[PDB]
This record gives C-alpha cells, structure tokens and sequence, in this order.
C-alpha cells in the first residue's frame, strides 16, 4: 500500500522477450526545481530513492559545464507519492544550499529513518579526480530531515565537517557515486580511495590478455589510474558511518575486492528484494556492465554478473563492447536496478551508441538478453549519465530514471527524470 | 580527421544551365553536420548550405542541398554570371574539414593558342600562349637539341571577361653563362584545339 | 547587422610569429564561435581552429595543435589567432569567420565535446607572407616582337607583392593580360604583362608599360621597341 521499497512479493512482470514497445515512459521533472534558463549548465546530478523518500542534487553553473562559474548547489529531499492517478511523483520538502557553491563535490546519499545523510567532498582545487595531488582531503555531511519540523533545532538541516577518517593505506578517500545503503544503524556510501601508484601491488600475470592479441600485460595496472603515469590509482569501495558510535564521527574506508578489478569509478549500492546489489561504472577497458549481488559488505566483495548485452559508449581506445585490456579512462555511468532476483532481471538506461554520448534507452534485461526496451528520447539525443531506482507503488514495480541530456527546447545540458511502469504482460 | 573529396575538380559547362557537384566523406556522417560554401574570384567565401539542405540568410533559391550518409550533392538550377566560382563542402562539428573545392568554369567553343616567344648574369626566355581554351595545354622548352626539365616556370590567367579564354606565360631562367654555349631556343605548345604541335623558335642574332 | 574586421597584411621572417586580429563591429561575441580558416595561394580552405568565448574554450585541428593559440578579449569584442615558428608553408590568407558553437556531453568521465557549426559571417581576410627576403624594387625589362604581333613587359625580382602594370599610362586595355606572379627560388617574385597589337601599327604607335611596386615605391616606366 502506498509507495514502498522493492521488497516482498511484487505483482508479476513480463519475463518474456518482446520487440514490441510495452514500456510507457513519463516526464515527472516538474514537481522538482529545475527551472530553465539558457546560458547555464546543470551538472553533477544525484538521485536516490528509499522508503518512499528521495534525495536529489545538482550544481548549476553559468556557461561551460567544465569551466563555468558555479551559481547554486542544490541538495534536496522529499517524498515519493501517488498523485491520485496511480503514478508516482516526487515532491521536494527540504532544500539545502551551501554558501559557496564551487566547493562541494561528489556527493552521495543514503537514507536512515528520519533523514537522508548525504556525504560530500569539500575542494578548493576543483574536482579531486583531476587535482588529486592538490586536493587536501575534506569531507562534509549534510543531514536532511525528510519530514521537517517547526522548533526542532538542527533536526531539519545539519552540516558537520568530518575530522576522523580511517583510510588504511590509502592517502585519501572520497565519496564517488549517487547512493548507498543502511544495515541496521550503519550507513555505507559508495566511495573511492587514492593509492600512490608506487605502493600498488598488482601481479601483471593476472591481466587477462588470452586471445587478446594487441594487449600487453601491463595494461591492467596502467589502467588503474587516470592515465598511464598518474601519481595515484583509484580503488572503488565503501565509506562506513556507524550511527550507534557517538562522539566525533568516524568514517572508515572499505576497499572493493580485486575480482574483475577496474579503476575506481562512480558506483552505487542498494537493497533489492531483501539483499544488497552493487553497480560500478566501466571507466576502463572492461566495458560490459559491472553489477551483481553483494556477497559481503565488509570486506566488500561483489558477485559480478556475466552480462553480454549491456555496455557503455567510449572513445577510440575503449569503445562499447570492448573486452581486451587497454590503457584508457573512458566511458559513462549508467546504473541498473535488480527488480527480480529469481531470474536476475534488471531495469536501467543505456546509451545506444559506440563512441558517442547519445540515444538513451530504458531496458529490462537479463544476463544474456534484453527482454524489452523503449527509447527515452530521439535517435541523436545527447545523453550521458543515468541513475535508475525502482520501487513499488501499490505493489507494482516502478522505476525512476535520471538522465543527463542536452535539452534542445532550452539549449541547456540538464537532468531530466522519467517514470516507467514495468508491465505485467508482454502483449498489449 | 575526416577527409572530404569533391568532384569534379574542374567542370566546364554553359550559363543558364543546371549543375550538380558531389562531395564524399571518408566516413559516414550525420546530415546535420554539412555545409556548402562559395568563393567568388579573389574574395571571401560565403555560406550556401548548412545541415546538407538549407539556404541561409540572403541566398537565392537556385541553390539546393542533397545527400546523406557518405554522399552529398549541391545543385544549381539556373546558372548565372556570378554563379561561376569555386565551391567547397565542409563537414563540421568536433574537427571540421573542407573538400579541395570544385571550380565551375565557363563552357565555350574550343580555341587555339597564339604562340609567341620573346628573347632577353641571368637571362629569361619567355613563351606566351594567348587566348586559348580549354585550360589544359602543355609547353615544352627546347635548346639546341635538348628537351628541358625543371628549369621553367608557368603562369595562367583566369577566364577572360570577353571571350572566356586562357592565356599562359612560361619562362626559362638560366644564367648568362650557358646562354652563349647554346644556339637555338624553341617552345613547343601542345593543345587540343590545334592539329599538331606548334613551335616558335629563334637563334641569337637578327 | 554585423561584419568582422581583421588586421593588416603582414610580412614576417621564417621562424617568427604572427598574431592576427579580428574584431566584431556591430555587437559582442555573445555566444557564437569564431573559427579561423586559411587559404594558401592558389589552394583550398583548411579549418585551423575555433573558439567559443562564452564558454572559454578553444579547439584546434591536429595539424595546427601547439602552433596556434586562439584567444579573445571581450572588452574589445576581439578575437586573436597567433601562429608561431612560421614556415613558408604558412604563407596564406587567414580569414576569421563566425557561426554557432555548442557544448555537448561526451563518453568520458570529465571531458566535454565542442561542436563548431557552419560559418556564416566572414572577415575580409588577412594576408601573411613569410620569407627571408627583403623589400626590393623590380627590374622592368621589355619583350618586343604575321598579321598580329605580341609585346610585353617582364617585371622581375621584386619581393613584397604586389606590383601593378598598365599599358600606355592606362590608355591601352584591350587585348592585355597581366599574369599572376610566380616566386623564384631566390625568394623573389616575377611577373609578365603582355599585349596583342596589329603588326601594321608597330611603327604607328608607341607602347609604354607602367610598372609600379609600392612596397619599394618604384615607378619604372619602360618602353618596348623592335
Ligand atoms: C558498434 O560496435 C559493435 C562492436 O564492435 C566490436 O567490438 C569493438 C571493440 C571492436 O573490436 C570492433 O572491431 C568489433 O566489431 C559492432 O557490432 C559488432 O559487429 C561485428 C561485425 O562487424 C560482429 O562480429 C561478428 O561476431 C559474431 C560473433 O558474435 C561472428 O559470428 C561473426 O563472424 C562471421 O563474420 C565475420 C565478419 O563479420 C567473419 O569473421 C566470418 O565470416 C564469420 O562467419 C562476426 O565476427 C560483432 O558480433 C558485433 N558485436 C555486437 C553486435 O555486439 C557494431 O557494428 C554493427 O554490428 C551489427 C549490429 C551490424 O549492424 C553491423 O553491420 C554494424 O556495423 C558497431 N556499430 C556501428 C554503428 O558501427
Ligand atoms: C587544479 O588547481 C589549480 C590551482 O588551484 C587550478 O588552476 C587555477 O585555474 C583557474 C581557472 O583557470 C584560475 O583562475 C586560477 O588562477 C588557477 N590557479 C592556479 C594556482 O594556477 C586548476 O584549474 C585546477 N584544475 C582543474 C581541472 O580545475
Ligand atoms: C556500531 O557501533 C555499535 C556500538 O559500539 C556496535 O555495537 C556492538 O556490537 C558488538 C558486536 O556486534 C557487541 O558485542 C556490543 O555489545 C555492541 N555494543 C553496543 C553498545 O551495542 C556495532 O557492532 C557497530 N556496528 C558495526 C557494523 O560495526
Ligand atoms: C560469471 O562467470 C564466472 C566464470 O564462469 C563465474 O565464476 C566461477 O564460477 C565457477 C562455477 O561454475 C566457480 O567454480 C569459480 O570459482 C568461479 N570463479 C572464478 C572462475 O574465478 C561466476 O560465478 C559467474 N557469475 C555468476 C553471478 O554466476
Ligand atoms: C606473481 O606471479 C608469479 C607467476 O604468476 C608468481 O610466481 C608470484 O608469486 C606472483 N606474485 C605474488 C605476490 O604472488
């Protein structure tokens, strides 16, 4: 009843392959504050959905998405509800804006009872991925009540700078990804560690170059960094924040295991039908989608699917469906949400192009076949980053998808949000 | 990085008539990313087509765009005096590139070159090819028995305002030292509009 | 209504550098892109690069990457293109042109793509000669001549173009061809201007060519006679 997590025994969904269009996307970007004007880019988006609530974030800057002057950073929370016509909508209820919008980077949100806790990086040198050596590690926490109050002190909004971070042997750590999970009173955020390339142990014999003629054995190791001679390598994982502790907040870094290892990239961890799932973006030579059931969270190990149908666009070195080790840092973030564990079928958006960020398709797929899909825009639509999150409305599976697009109507690079019901039958 | 090849290079065809010039890319490209430009004699280019079919602000309806994929086509419906110029196709976007250009010549009746020769520490012998058509014509310098190589320079006019012909000046530059060592100087002119090669010649004297 | 205005023709030594101006007369650079195109004498157009000022981004073709800096000054509504280490191959005419330019999402974690569109507004062009030779005047030589004769003037060995030629002090026009100049391996130019006349009139009339090369401020006026 109402809007709930994807748990229990949902209504049935079509598990057969069909080339008919049976998915019917909707625009729901309206009850949100993305109010358009040209000259601006709206970048660094974030979407999270948990227990009938949501977190959202973006950075609006004037001019270039890269070099433009930052104007406003939004971190908002609200409810996911039925308008009355059995279609889920998003209603912002509590919005936080920092005083300096150029300093917040790489936010990540996880929900726990009364709040969304969103963990961000504070930087005075731009993106720490690009200014890794210049970035002094500074992490902040913005905690937002999903249902604010009137005379509640700092119950509504609470900003707090983290001083105690256990990073192990990594020089610094950072949130990297849109959303994470709770386990009891312990929160886990998708994150990344910066390791000096000098103390990175990696047997080059592990690099899988069998029947990969033009691939050398070093390529794996060299691809663990933003480029072949980067000072750091990036190792994905989790940042753990245990709410039961009390005292000065401690975050603790948990590196991801080295099976199907690829360069640290924006990832996300979420619960589906009882159990945690991990998606890691393929920013490297391993361009087939990286997702799977979490075996253990701490230490973090992931049973990656052997998916042979979903990939991501790249560039001339590591384009779509590339599978041989190369030295590259290319690709996009396009996550997927487990909606049926028995058949392991997932829902998500991919970019139907080999070397260009365009043509976003919402697809329901299994490991070796796409069951069904629908384009979300036109053939040539510039689109890059997609965040898909599914849930239940009156026990029917719905997915909300954030897609970062070029909007032609206002000539603005911006996020748009789509709601897709997953149909019961395979035939109209 | 994309390479555009145009064709033909030098089409010759008559005024009032229709014209079609082809542009082909070494890659398949979206039609949105293609333009046609016109460069009249000795001045800046101007934009005819963009998106492979659209005439711009202030353009006559003669010009029409066509094609997609790898093949594209510009079309002139009724040619006119000003429509005789060079035409470039452009693929644009990330790293734009032009084709080598198509220059639409004037079609006219074949003419024959009037061939003249002029004698001079250096000396330069000149050979003039006055009022011929079409442009294609060859000049071979000749000393006593010699057929020369890589010591001659060539210059050509554009088509005359009146009769739409070409003229040519070839020039043989050699030090005055080797001027007295040889005796006969000739220039052989092969052209389509003459029966067989004409040759004007002289020996220092008269 | 807007059109662009470029700097004056330049002559520069081999190894030197050039900075060509291109200013917007009517308005600001507001959101358009300024492309730079070049044309080697007697050759076709090649895109060198472009700039989109409202984004603060420049992009270049590979052939000119490193050698070309495309800058702006929005105070002066003025773009600049600086070429460095000039080789003889860079002797050309450099146009600045204006068209739309759009920032696009790329399949890269940080990169953005930048799209330069068809160019609809053109500057007049700026000629840039690169040569080790120095300013010099031309030597004017005559070329004297069965029912039609030809005579002419040879304008030899002048470095900085151009030179101008008239016949009979600009009175003789019909049947005249002044040829496009050629460059000798001396680094100097040489031209020929010729006239067809009736043979009957080799004695009746007297023909005088007027060679006038301003960079040296020459005005040799030489006759022609059998
Ligand atoms: C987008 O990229 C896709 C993948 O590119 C491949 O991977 C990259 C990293 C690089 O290595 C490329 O060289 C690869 O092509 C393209 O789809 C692939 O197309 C190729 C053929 O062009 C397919 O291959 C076949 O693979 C089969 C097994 O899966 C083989 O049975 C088959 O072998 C037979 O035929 C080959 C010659 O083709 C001979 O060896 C023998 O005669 C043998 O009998 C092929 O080797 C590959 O499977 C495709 N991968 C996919 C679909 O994931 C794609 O190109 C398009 O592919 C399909 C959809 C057609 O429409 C093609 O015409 C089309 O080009 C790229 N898309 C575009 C637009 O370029
Ligand atoms: C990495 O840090 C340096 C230093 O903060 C950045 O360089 C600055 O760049 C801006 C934008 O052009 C200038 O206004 C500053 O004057 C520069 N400062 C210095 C000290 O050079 C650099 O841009 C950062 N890298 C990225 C990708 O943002
Ligand atoms: C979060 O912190 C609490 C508080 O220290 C931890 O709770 C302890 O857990 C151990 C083993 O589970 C018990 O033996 C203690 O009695 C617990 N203490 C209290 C006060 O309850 C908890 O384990 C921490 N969670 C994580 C995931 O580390
Ligand atoms: C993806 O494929 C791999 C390889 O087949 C699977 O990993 C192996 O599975 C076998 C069982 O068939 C085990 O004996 C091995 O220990 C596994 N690991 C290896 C070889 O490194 C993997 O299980 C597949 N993924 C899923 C989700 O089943
Ligand atoms: C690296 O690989 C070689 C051979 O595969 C092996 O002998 C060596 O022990 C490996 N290194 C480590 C640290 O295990």
């Amino acid at each position: 009843q109402g809007v709930s997590d994807l748990v229990g025994l949902p209504n049935q969904i079509c598990l057969q392959k069909t080339t008919s269009t049976i998915l019917k996307p909707r625009l729901i970007s309206y009850t949100l504050p993305i109010n358009t004007r040209e000259g601006v880019c709206i970048t660094d988006p974030l979407l999270a959905v948990d227990n009938g609530f949501f977190a959202y974030s973006h950075l609006e800057k004037i001019g270039s998405c890269t070099r433009g002057i930052a104007k406003q950073r939004i971190i908002g929370v609200g409810e996911v509800l039925d308008r009355g016509d059995k279609v889920p909508s998003m209603f912002m209820t509590n919005v936080w804006t920092p005083p300096n919008p150029s300093t917040i980077h790489h936010c990540s949100s996880t929900y726990h009872e009364d709040f969304y806790y969103t963990l961000c990086a504070v930087s005075h040198v731009g993106d720490p991925i690009l200014n890794s050596t210049s970035w002094t590690e500074s992490l902040s926490l913005i905690r937002l009540a999903v249902r604010p109050k009137s005379d509640s002190g700092d119950y509504n909004q609470k900003y707090i700078a983290i001083t105690k971070v256990e990073r192990g042997k990594y020089d610094k750590v950072m949130p990297y990804g849109p959303s994470g999970i709770k386990q009891g009173d312990t929160l886990y955020f998708p994150a990344v560690g910066f390791l000096p390339r000098t103390e990175f142990q990696y047997n080059d014999s592990n690099c899988p170059i069998i029947h990969c003629k033009y691939s050398k054995a070093e390529n794996c190791r060299l691809s663990m960094g933003v480029n072949s001679k980067s000072h750091y390598i990036l190792r994905s994982g989790l940042l753990k924040y245990n709410l039961s502790l009390g005292g000065d907040i401690i975050l603790q870094f948990i590196e991801i295991a080295d099976n199907r290892l690829t360069i640290g990239s924006p990832s996300k961890i979420y619960n589906s039908l009882g159990q945690p799932v991990f998606y890691q973006a393929s920013y490297s030579w391993d361009t087939m989608i990286k997702l799977g059931d979490v075996d253990t969270v701490d230490p973090l190990r992931v049973q990656w699917r052997n998916n042979s149908v979903i990939s991501r666009p790249g560039q001339s070195q590591c384009p779509r469906f590339n599978v041989c080790p190369e030295v590259c840092w290319e690709g996009t973030y396009n996550d997927a949400f487990l909606i049926d564990r028995l058949n392991w079928v997932s829902a998500g958006v991919y970019l139907n192009s080999n070397q260009t960020a365009e043509n976003p398709v919402f697809a329901v797929f299994k490991d070796n076949e796409i069951l069904y899909q629908v384009p979300l825009a036109e053939d040539d639509t510039n689109a890059q980053k997609t965040i898909t999150d599914c849930f239940l409305l009156e026990n029917v599976i719905w997915c909300i998808s954030l897609v970062e697009i070029y909007d032609t109507g206002d000539s603005v690079i911006r996020p748009k949000l789509f709601a897709v019901k997953i149909p019961a039958q395979c035939s109209e | 990085e994309i390479v555009m090849t145009q064709s033909p290079g030098t089409p010759s065809l008559s005024p009032g008539e229709r014209a079609t010039l082809s542009c082909r890319a070494s890659q398949s490209i979206r039609s949105t990313y293609l333009a046609w430009y016109q460069q009249k004699p000795g001045q800046a280019p101007r934009l005819l087509i963009y998106g492979a079919s659209s005439r711009a602000t202030g353009i006559p309806d003669r010009f029409s765009g066509s094609g997609s994929g790898t093949d594209f086509t510009l079309t002139i419906s009724r040619l006119e005096p000003e429509d005789f110029a060079v035409y470039y196709c452009q693929q644009y976007g990330r790293s734009p590139s032009f084709g080598q250009g198509t220059k639409v010549e004037i079609k006219r009746t074949v003419a024959a070159p009037s061939v003249f020769i002029f004698p001079p520490g250096t000396a330069s012998v000149v050979c003039l090819l006055n009022n011929f058509y079409p442009r294609e014509a060859k000049v071979q310098w000749k000393v006593d028995n010699a057929l020369q190589s890589g010591n001659s320079q060539e210059s050509v006019t554009e088509q005359d305002s009146k009769d739409s012909t070409y003229s040519l000046s070839s020039t043989l530059t050699l030090s005055k030292a080797d001027y007295e060592k040889h005796k006969l100087y000739a220039c052989e002119v092969t052209h389509q509009g003459l029966s067989s090669p004409v040759t004007k010649s002289f020996n220092r004297g008269e | 209504e807007v059109q662009l205005v470029q700097s004056g023709a330049e002559v520069k030594k081999r190894g030197s550098s050039v900075k060509v101006s291109c200013k917007s007369s009517g308005g600001t650079f507001s959101n358009y892109a300024i492309n730079w195109v070049r044309q080697a004498p007697g050759q076709g157009l090649e895109w060198m690069g472009g700039i989109i000022p409202i984004l603060g981004i420049a992009n270049y073709a590979q052939k000119f990457q490193g050698r070309v800096t495309i800058t702006t000054d929005e105070s002066t509504s003025t773009a600049y293109m600086e070429l460095s280490s000039l080789r003889s191959e860079d002797t050309a005419v450099y146009y600045c042109a204006r068209g739309w330019g759009r920032e696009q999402l790329a399949p890269h974690p940080s990169q953005y793509y930048y799209y330069y569109y068809g160019m609809d507004v053109w500057g007049q062009g700026t000629t840039v000669t690169v040569s080790s030779a120095s300013t010099k005047g031309p030597s004017v030589f005559p070329l004297a001549p069965g029912g039609t004769a030809a005579l002419g003037c040879l304008v030899k060995d002048y470095f900085p173009e151009p030179v101008t030629v008239s016949w009979n002090s600009g009175a003789l026009t019909s049947g005249v061809h002044t040829f496009p100049a050629v460059l000798q391996s001396s680094g100097l130019y040489s031209l020929s201007s010729v006239v067809t006349v009736p043979s009957s009139s080799l004695g009746t009339q007297t023909y005088i060519c007027n060679v006038n090369h301003k960079p040296s401020n020459t005005k040799v006026d030489k006759k022609v006679e059998p």
